[PDB]
RNA sequence: UGUUGCUGUUAAAGGGUUCGUAGUUGAAUUGAGGGCCUCUAAGGCGCAAUGGUUUAGUCCCAUCCACUUCGGAUUGGUGACCC
C-alpha cells in the first residue's frame, strides 16, 4: 500500500481515533469518497471480496473496433455491511482494481429481524422488499429458521456476504443480464432501513455531527 | 426567544430603514412559493412584501450563522455585480469565508481539486442566478439560506427570507442587518448604541 | 427503540434518525437530508449554546416543501412568532 | 359511476400519506368508513378525525402521523374461517409481525388478532400496515 | 498575435502578488518581472511583461474578471473619503420618506405603528 | 394460461361510431346506553388559595435622558406566569 493523506473533513477524523465505526457515518448520512475510511474502520480478515462478472465491451470506429474490459466487484461483512461497484478499463487488471475501489464507497448497512418468535440473533430480513434495475426485478421474502437461501447463483452471493441467512426470492424480467440482476438484489437489501415499523417509532433524541463535536481538531489542521 | 425578553423584535429605526431603501418593493411576477409573503399590490401590479415576516425569517437566519463552531464553515455566494461587494464586506466582519464571481461546479463535489470546500451552512443572494451552487449542495448535505423576491424557486433552499434584490441599496441593507445582529448575539457589539461602521462600505460604487 | 430478543438484548446495528417534518427515516444513501441548528438566547440578547435542532429529508427539498416545513416546526416551539 | 364507497376512502388516505399531506378530505361517507377508521385510531395509525354534516351525504376529514404506510380494500369481500387467516397474512401483509387485516365478523367489524382470539371467522374487508 | 496560456497564466500571478508596479510602461514593468521570475527564456519575459501592462490598463476601469477580488480592496483605498461623515441612512430619513398607499396602510397596523418621517405621496 | 397472477402508444393485441336485450356491477339512512364505588390514571389550555427578594418575565405607574438609538424603582397588580 501507498500512503493516505486525507483531503476531506471526514477522512481526518477517521485517520485518528474519533470515528471508530461506520455507524456514526451512516447515521448523519455523510458521503464516503475515500476508500481508506472503510479499510480503517473494518478489521482485516473479515472482509470478503469477489468478482461476480468480468465482460468485454466494444465500440465501433474506422478501421476496426476498440475493446475495453469491465468488471463487477462486491465486498462486505457478515455483521451487515455490503456494497457493489463496477467500472471500466482498457486493460484487465485496471478494471479489477477500479471495481474494488468503487465497491468500498457504496457500503450501506443492512437490517435483519425475525420471522416468528424472537430468540437468538436475527437470521432473516424483517419484511418483504423489492428492487428494480433495468427491466429485471427481484423480491426478497422472509422465511423461518433452516429454510436457507433459495435463490439463483447471482443473488445468493449478495445475500451470503450481507449476513442474511434464511430467505426466499423470486424475480421477473430478463434475469440473464447479470449486471442489472446484481444491482437489483443490492437495491432490495437497502430498503430495510427505508421502512418504518412499530419496533422503532419513539422520536429519538438527535445528536451533533462528528464535525461539530471534534471541530477543535479540524481548525488546527487548516493551519 | 423562550421566556421572552422582548429583544430581537422590531423597533422604530428598523422600519424606517427598510421602507426608505426600498426593501419592501418586489417584482410584479409571482410564484406559488412566495404567495404567503406577498401582501397586496398596486395598479402597477408591484407586489409589496410584509415587514413583520421578513424580520422573523431574518432573525432566524442570524441564529443559524452564529450557532456555528467556526465562522469559516459559512460561505456567502453571489454572482451579480451589485452584491459582489457586500459579500466581501459582510464576510470581513463576521469572519466567514466566501465565494465570489461565477460559480465553478466541482467546488463541493470534487474529491481532489484546487478549490474544494465543505461548508456546514450556505447563503445565496438569488436562487435564479446562483442555481448551480444549490444543485451541488443537494449532494453534500449543506442547508441553504437565501434571499428571494416575490418570485423565486425554493428547490434546495431550506430558509427563505423575502427581500428585494433589484438594486444596489436593497442587497446592501440586508447584509448590513445580518452583520449587526450576528455581532450583537456573539462577541457583544452592544445594541444600546447605534452601530458604528456606516452603511456606505457595503454599497456598490460605480467605476 | 429497535428490535429485541426475549432476553431484551438489542439486535439492530444502529437506529436511524427521524424526519421531524413528516416522521420518515433518514437513509445512509440519501445525501439530501440535513440538520439545522438554531442557537437559544437569553435575556439581553446573547447565546447560551445551541439547543433546538430540526431534521429535513430528501423527499421534501426537491419538491420545494422546504420553507413550509421549517415554518410549521419553528412555530410549534415558539422560535417564530406569528402576529 | 361510484360503486364501492369504502375503497373511495382508503385509496385517498393511502396516497395522501405518501404525498406528505397531514390531513385528507373524504367526500362520500358510510357506516363502514367510520368503523374502519375507529379501528386504526386505537393503535395510532390515525390521529383523530371529524365528521361534518350536510344533511344529504356527509364529509369526513382525517389526521395523519407518518406511521401508516398503506391501506386499501380487498374488493369482492371473500370469506375466511378459523384456520384460513394464515393464507391472508402470508399474502397481503409483508410479515406476520406488524400488519393487520380487517374483517367483518358476526360480532362486528374487527381486526384479525381479535377475531382468532374470540374464535369467529367472517368475511374480509381491507387491510392496513 | 495570439498569446498562449503559459503567458497569460504567469502574468496573472504577478499582477496579483505585486503592486510594486502599477505602471503603464512596458519598460518599468519588464525590469520588475525579470528579477522576480525564473523562466530561462528572454522571449517569454517580453510577452509576460507586455501582457501585464495590458492588465493594469484594464484594472484602472471596471472589473478585469477572473483575477481575484483584491482589485476591489486596493480600488476602495484611494480618495475620497468615504464620502462623508454622517450618511447615508441619516440624510435619507431626515429629508422625508414618501411612500404609496398600500405600504402606509400595512405599517400603521403593526405593533410599532407608522414611524417618524413617514410618508405619503 | 395469468382466480391468487400477465400483456394490448411504438415489440402480437381496443374492435369505424352509436343505440341496446340476456348477463355482470351499483350511492346514503333507522345504531351501538348510562349511573354509582375505587385503584399513583393519563390528562384539563377549568377554578379558590400561600409562597416569586431582577430569586422569572411581561402589562399598567414614577423619573430623567432622548428627535431613529435611555434605565434605576414602588415583591406596583398573588391581571399574567412558573413551582
Amino acid at each position: 500500500k501507498e500512503e493516505w493523506v486525507p483531503c476531506t473533513k471526514l477522512g481526518r477524523l477517521v485517520k485518528e481515533q474519533k470515528i471508530t465505526s461506520l455507524e456514526e457515518i451512516f447515521l448523519f448520512s455523510m458521503p464516503i469518497k475515500e476508500h481508506q475510511i472503510v479499510d480503517q474502520l473494518i478489521k482485516e480478515s473479515d472482509m470478503r471480496d469477489e468478482l461476480m462478472l468480468i465482460v468485454p465491451v466494444q465500440k465501433a470506429t474506422s478501421a476496426g473496433q476498440r475493446t475495453r474490459f469491465k468488471a463487477f466487484n462486491i465486498v462486505g461483512d457478515g455483521n451487515g455491511h455490503i456494497g457493489v461497484g463496477a467500472r471500466v478499463g482498457k486493460e484487465v487488471s485496471l478494471a479489477i482494481r477500479a471495481s474494488m475501489i468503487a465497491a468500498k464507497l457504496n457500503v450501506v448497512p443492512i437490517r435483519r429481524g425475525y420471522w416468528g418468535n424472537k430468540i437468538g440473533e436475527p437470521h432473516t430480513i424483517p419484511m418483504k422488499v423489492t428492487g428494480k434495475c433495468g427491466s429485471v426485478s427481484v423480491r426478497l421474502i422472509p422465511a423461518p429458521r433452516g429454510a436457507g437461501i433459495v435463490a439463483a447463483p447471482v443473488p445468493k452471493k449478495i445475500l451470503e456476504f450481507a449476513g442474511v441467512e434464511d430467505v426466499y426470492t423470486s424475480s421477473c424480467g430478463n434475469t440473464r443480464t447479470r449486471g442489472n440482476f446484481i444491482m437489483a438484489t443490492f437495491y432490495a437489501l437497502r430498503k430495510t432501513y427505508g421502512f418504518l415499523t412499530p419496533d422503532l417509532w419513539a422520536e429519538t433524541e438527535v445528536s451533533r455531527d462528528p464535525t461539530d463535536e471534534h471541530s477543535d481538531f479540524l481548525t488546527m489542521g487548516s493551519k | 426567544v423562550e421566556s421572552g425578553a422582548k429583544v430581537l423584535r422590531m423597533k422604530e429605526g428598523d422600519v424606517q430603514k427598510l421602507v426608505a431603501m426600498h426593501c419592501h418593493l418586489g417584482t410584479k411576477n409571482r410564484s406559488n412559493a412566495m404567495k404567503k409573503y406577498i401582501h397586496s399590490r398596486t395598479k402597477e401590479g408591484t407586489n409589496i412584501i410584509d415587514l413583520h415576516m421578513t424580520w422573523e425569517k431574518l432573525i432566524l437566519a442570524a441564529r443559524v450563522i452564529a450557532a456555528v463552531e467556526n465562522p469559516q464553515d459559512v460561505t456567502v455566494c453571489s454572482t451579480r455585480l451589485f452584491g459582489q461587494r457586500a459579500i466581501f464586506k459582510f464576510s470581513q466582519l463576521v469572519g466567514t469565508s466566501f465565494l465570489a464571481g461565477r460559480f465553478i461546479p466541482g467546488t463541493f463535489t470534487n474529491q481532489i481539486q484546487k478549490k474544494f470546500m465543505q461548508p456546514r451552512v450556505l447563503l445565496v443572494t438569488d436562487p435564479r442566478t446562483d442555481h448551480q451552487a444549490l444543485r451541488e449542495a443537494s449532494l453534500v448535505n449543506i442547508p441553504v439560506i437565501a434571499f428571494c423576491d416575490t418570485d423565486a424557486p425554493l428547490e434546495f433552499v431550506d430558509i427563505a427570507i423575502p427581500c428585494n434584490n433589484r438594486g444596489r441599496y436593497s442587497i446592501s441593507m440586508m447584509y448590513w442587518l445580518l452583520a449587526r445582529e450576528v455581532l450583537r448575539l456573539r462577541g457583544t457589539i452592544p445594541r444600546s448604541v447605534p452601530w458604528d461602521v456606516k452603511v456606505d462600505l457595503f454599497f456598490y460604487r460605480d467605476p | 427503540i429497535g428490535t429485541y430478543n426475549e432476553e431484551g438484548v438489542n439486535v439492530d446495528l444502529y437506529i436511524p434518525r427521524k424526519c421531524h417534518a413528516t416522521n420518515n427515516l433518514i437513509t445512509s444513501y440519501d445525501h439530501s437530508a440535513v440538520q439545522i441548528a438554531i442557537a437559544n438566547v437569553d435575556a439581553n440578547g446573547v447565546l447560551n449554546g445551541t439547543t433546538t435542532t430540526f431534521c429535513i429529508a430528501g423527499y421534501l427539498r426537491r419538491q420545494a416543501e422546504s420553507d413550509h416545513a421549517i415554518n410549521h416546526l419553528a412555530i410549534s416551539k415558539g422560535i417564530i412568532r406569528i402576529k | 359511476t361510484m360503486m364501492s364507497v369504502l375503497a373511495n376512502a382508503l385509496r385517498c388516505i393511502a396516497s395522501a400519506e405518501r404525498r406528505g399531506k397531514r390531513q385528507v378530505l373524504i367526500r362520500p361517507s358510510s357506516k363502514v368508513v367510520v368503523k374502519f377508521l375507529q379501528v386504526m385510531q386505537k393503535h395510532g395509525y390515525i390521529g383523530e378525525f371529524e365528521i361534518i354534516d350536510d344533511h344529504r351525504a356527509g364529509k369526513i376529514v382525517v389526521n395523519l402521523n407518518g406511521r401508516l404506510n398503506k391501506c386499501g380494500a380487498i374488493c369482492p369481500r371473500f370469506d375466511c374461517t378459523t384456520p384460513d387467516f394464515e393464507k391472508w397474512v402470508k399474502n397481503i401483509l409483508p410479515s406476520r409481525q406488524f400488519g393487520f387485516v380487517v374483517l367483518t365478523t358476526s360480532l362486528g367489524i374487527m381486526d384479525h388478532e381479535e377475531a382468532r382470539a374470540r374464535n369467529t371467522g367472517g368475511k374480509v374487508l381491507g387491510f392496513f400496515y | 498575435k495570439i498569446r498562449t496560456k503559459t503567458v497569460k497564466r504567469a502574468s496573472k500571478q504577478l499582477v496579483e502578488k505585486y503592486f510594486s508596479k502599477l505602471n503603464k510602461d512596458f519598460y518599468q514593468n519588464k525590469r520588475v518581472v525579470m528579477d522576480v521570475t525564473i523562466a530561462r527564456s528572454k522571449k517569454l519575459k517580453n510577452k509576460i511583461a507586455g501582457y501585464t501592462t495590458h492588465i493594469m490598463k484594464r484594472l484602472a476601469r471596471g472589473p478585469v474578471r477572473g483575477i481575484s477580488l483584491k482589485l476591489q480592496e486596493e480600488e476602495r483605498e484611494r480618495r475620497m473619503d468615504y464620502v462623508p461623515e454622517v450618511s447615508h441612512v441619516d440624510q435619507a430619513i431626515q429629508d422625508g420618506v414618501h411612500v404609496d398607499k398600500q405600504t402606509f396602510s400595512m405599517l400603521k397596523r403593526m405593533e410599532t405603528g407608522v414611524p417618524r418621517h413617514v410618508a405619503l405621496t
